[PDB]
């Protein structure tokens, strides 16, 4: 109950930054496939920025591998020898989306 | 720049993307040079949109200045990038709604399990000032002897 | 026109997995939408009784919907705090409403269809825009929680009922509670008008006289807990006539398209059709097994539907 109470509460705060997270998630799965790790983060910092300088909410705690796949699809995916790396968790993500 | 905005407008328009406690920042990063000079939420979202198609050019057109290899940005990546934003966004509004309503009747059958509790605590006096009584009145009468 | 439920169902339809809080009629299309407490809002056609999709958009318990004149936006008002805008074309939430602190009761568009109305537990009413989302003015005075609210047929004139055992009038561009009534045995809690079809049968079913302009006035109909129905005169401001016989609390009055008898709905598990003109017909027919939440009558066809708590939804011919 404690919990639930903790995540309820912040239920406003949560989609107050769906646009935001959103459209970063968005961007990520179409343009960064074909850049590597370096720039795939490069163009993800720069995004950020522009969200940050136009005042549009989003959170910037959580992963993007995170955020757009659960620990289900990622252990199952984990069984079919996907490489346990952020950069092939997001290929296995823009292969799914 | 014109056709990005006017594509982001048109696909959009289905979502909310709107704040009405939106702030405007003193300095906007205008992209679309006819975006309007107090810009809505709504419009904002769309300049973004439009400033991370132009984002990828320049990415671009690092890698030909560094001699990396490039590929083409076409409007179909736009349409794509627009096509992901609103089935991520349905997608991820309709578990937080599904996720908080789980939460918010989980509290309620809380909140009344410890009403019953409550209850079942006069429930227990009531039995123990009847129980008592009884062997009180059942001393009583079995000493009238 | 003589259209009346008879004890004979059509269809009784059950997919609400909670208690239905009501239930409206489509303005042109043959739709019916029911609003329960799950969270979900639920359409049906009425003609063939088939499910037809479902609005899961809202956090908590849905409390009252609304369409506009043209049947094109659906709004709705649930107990998660917010009121949320539907696009009926493709049946999406368009536009998610925040303020309006506590548990939102009912909301209404006025006949403009340019502004939106709600009311909630916080003792206020809001007026809102459809267009952009921003509450431009509030309506206070009630000191209890509103329970359901109602404007006219012009988008000028709106009627509140509160716990508060006061149902208040209220005016768009003053923003004052033209007309005050405190007189109700206990809580008042459905309202509904009188449409044009109706005002000439006031007339000469209650001995009012007319006043040098010679419009009867706009008219109120206050249902409460009191098992007593009262009609009221907005103009004025005093009783004509009082309906009793209902056993228990009403939870909702509204007038025949004819405007010529009184159908309502009660927590007496029946739905009793009673006319005003002469106390001839006080037709009582029995609904559901449980309590009976809301009604609505059809504006042309011949039917009439209702939502109750048993988690179905019902409709009747009207002969």
């Amino acid at each position: 109950r404690e919990r639930w109470e903790k995540t309820s509460e912040t239920f406003k705060n949560q989609m107050s930054t769906i646009a935001g997270d959103c459209l970063l998630s968005a961007a990520f799965i179409a343009y960064a496939g074909y850049f590597d790790q370096q720039m795939r983060q490069n163009l993800f910092t720069t995004w950020s920025h522009h969200l940050q300088q136009a005042n549009i909410q989003f959170r910037t705690d959580i992963a993007r591998t995170e955020y757009l796949s659960n620990a289900d699809e990622r252990l199952r995916w984990q069984a079919s020898s996907l490489p346990a790396d952020d950069l092939c968790t997001e290929n296995a993500i823009m292969l799914k989306r | 720049t014109e056709a990005l905005y006017q594509v982001g407008k048109e696909f959009t328009s289905k979502m909310d993307l709107e704040k009405p406690n939106y702030i405007v920042p003193d300095y906007m990063p205008v992209v679309y040079d006819k975006l309007p000079q107090p810009p809505s939420h709504r419009e904002a979202i769309v300049n973004s949109c439009v400033f991370v198609h132009q984002t990828l050019h320049q990415a671009n057109a690092r890698l030909a200045k560094r001699g990396g290899r490039t590929m083409a940005i076409t409007p179909r990546h736009y349409l794509d990038f627009i096509n992901h934003y609103a089935n991520l966004f349905h997608e991820k509004r309709s578990e937080l709604e599904e996720q908080q309503m789980h939460l918010n009747v989980g509290l309620r059958k809380i909140k009344e399990t410890v009403d019953q509790v409550e209850e079942l605590r006069r429930d227990l006096r009531i039995k123990s000032q009847e129980l008592e009584v009884k062997n009180a009145a059942a001393n009583d009468k079995l000493k009238k002897m | 026109k003589e259209w009346i439920p008879r004890p004979p169902e059509k269809y009784a339809l059950s997919g609400h997995r909670s208690p239905v809080t009501r239930v409206i009629f489509h303005p042109v299309f043959s739709v019916m939408v029911s609003a329960s407490e799950d969270a979900t809002i639920k359409v049906w056609d009425y003609e063939t009784g088939d499910f037809e999709r479902t609005l899961k958009g809202h956090t908590d318990s849905v409390q009252d919907i609304s369409f506009d004149h043209s049947g094109k936006l659906l709004a709705s008002c649930s107990a998660d705090m917010t009121i949320k805008l539907w696009d009926f074309q493709g049946f999406e939430c368009i536009r998610t409403m925040h303020g309006h602190d506590h548990n939102v009761s009912s909301v209404a568009i006025m006949p403009n269809g340019d502004h939106i109305v709600s009311a909630s537990r916080d003792k206020t009413i809001k007026m809102w825009e459809v267009q952009t989302g921003y509450c431009v003015k509030t309506f206070t005075g009630h000191r209890e929680w509103v329970r359901m609210v109602r404007p006219n047929q012009d988008g000028t004139l709106i009627a509140s009922c509160s716990n508060d055992q006061t149902v208040r009038v209220w005016v768009v561009a003053t923003k004052e509670c033209k007309a005050e009534l405190r007189e109700h045995e206990h809580v008042v809690e459905c309202i509904s008008w009188a449409p044009e079809s109706s005002y000439s049968s006031i007339s000469e079913a209650t001995g009012s006289e007319t006043k040098k302009s010679g419009k009867p006035g706009p008219f109120l109909l206050s249902g409460s807990r009191d098992k007593t129905i009262k009609m009221w005169d907005v103009s004025t401001g005093m009783c004509l006539m009082t309906l009793v016989g209902h056993d228990n609390w009403v939870r909702g009055v509204l007038f025949h398209s004819g405007g010529k008898f009184i159908l309502s709905c009660a927590d007496d598990k029946t739905l009793r059709v009673w006319d005003y003109k002469n106390k001839r017909c006080m037709k009582t027919l029995n609904a559901h097994e449980h309590f009976v939440t809301s009604l609505d009558f059809h504006k042309t066809a011949p039917y009439v539907v209702t939502g109750s708590v048993d988690q179905t939804v019902k409709v009747w011919e009207c002969r």
